[PDB]
């Protein structure tokens, strides 16, 4: 049973090296159910906010990707009303070499750099392409309303 | 076919691990290689535990877990 072992080893590695940009841990005693917090990157409309995410590890992890979703609402082109994320490594580009730490780093980078090419919400991607001040302002609004 | 068959898997080399070799950690299981482990070697020179990469190479995909390179 590689899943439990690797999840424990990953939690140990996160204890030894804490990433300032995010922090995660098992919600209770279900090692296959974690809760993560991603901090808003500086000089970004999400600055100052703290976004919570739920993570479910499959039983044959790391061979299948974890289910990651946003519980805190966020105004982002690639993130849904219910909170799903259009990230390749969670769907098509999953690899057994990826850790939950690398997944949270990829999510932080997607927050820093949204992907307009294939968006989960077309309206926000259009705003980003056309009106960036409106995009930054609406994301600031949403961060003040929900992330705080 | 995306996956590899077992006869294709057996054509990839298996290296016995000596303490001084070029690999250190199995990118999959994240543990350090121990003296005597069997390692599957890929065409791109990436290596893993047999017990770790063989299930991925056969059950799921035939690409490298690190560099996405197909294994032919
Ligand atoms: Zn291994
Ligand atoms: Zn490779």
């Amino acid at each position: 049973g590689m899943a439990l072992k690797r999840i424990h080893k990953e939690l140990n590695d996160l204890a030894r090296d804490p990433p300032a940009q995010c922090s995660a841990g098992p919600v209770g005693d279900d090692m296959f159910h974690w809760q993560a917090t991603i901090m808003g990157p500086n000089d970004s409309p999400y600055q100052g906010g703290v976004f919570f995410l739920t993570i479910h590890f499959p039983t044959d992890y790391p061979f299948k990707p974890p289910k990651v979703a946003f519980t805190t609402r966020i105004y982002h082109p690639n993130i849904n009303s219910n909170g799903s994320i259009k990230l390749d490594i969670l769907r098509s580009q999953w690899s057994p070499a990826l850790t939950i730490s690398k997944v949270l780093l990829s999510i932080c980078s997607l927050l820093c750099d949204p992907n307009p090419d294939d968006p989960l919400v077309p309206e926000i991607a259009r705003i980003y392409k056309t009106d960036r001040e409106k995009y930054n302002r609406i994301a600031r609004e949403w961060t003040q309303k929900y992330a705080m | 076919m995306n996956r590899l068959r077992k006869d294709q898997l057996k054509k990839l080399p298996v290296h016995k691990f000596k303490k001084g070799d070029e690999y250190d950690v199995c990118a999959i299981c994240l543990d350090e290689y121990e003296d005597g482990d069997k390692l599957r070697i890929l065409p791109c020179s990436h290596a893993y535990h047999c017990k770790c990469v063989d299930p991925w190479l056969t059950k799921t995909k035939k690409t490298c877990p690190v560099c996405k390179q197909k294994v032919v």
